């Protein structure tokens, strides 16, 4: 019953570790791209 | 001969259906386009993608 209470929480950690390393591959910067682009609004704000 | 002078003038007549051609259709894109703005409404996806 205790693993079974764990095992959302076990599914999870699988690949959430990872996903940092991850997230400079395409499977987040499909949406991540903002981070790789810093700021992907114009870098933050200087002139536009 | 002033229609030949206007005649230039006249090309700018014209020509600026093409510039009318050449530029209404980004007006549309606002519009017709909103079923295919839905990237960065995914964006909001990443930031709730924590789960």
């Amino acid at each position: 019953q205790g693993a079974a209470q764990n095992l959302p929480a076990d599914v999870n950690q699988l690949i959430d570790q990872l996903e940092r390393h991850c997230l400079a591959p395409d499977g987040s910067l499909v949406t991540k791209s903002v981070y790789s682009d810093l700021q992907l609004a114009r870098e933050e704000m200087s002139r536009e | 001969k002033v229609i030949e002078s206007e005649l230039q003038g006249y090309l700018s007549a014209t020509r600026s259906r093409v510039g009318r051609c050449s530029a209404l259709i980004q007006a549309a894109s606002d519009v017709q386009e909103q079923g295919a703005v839905d990237d960065r409404d995914s964006f909001l996806h990443g930031v709730r993608d924590l789960l």
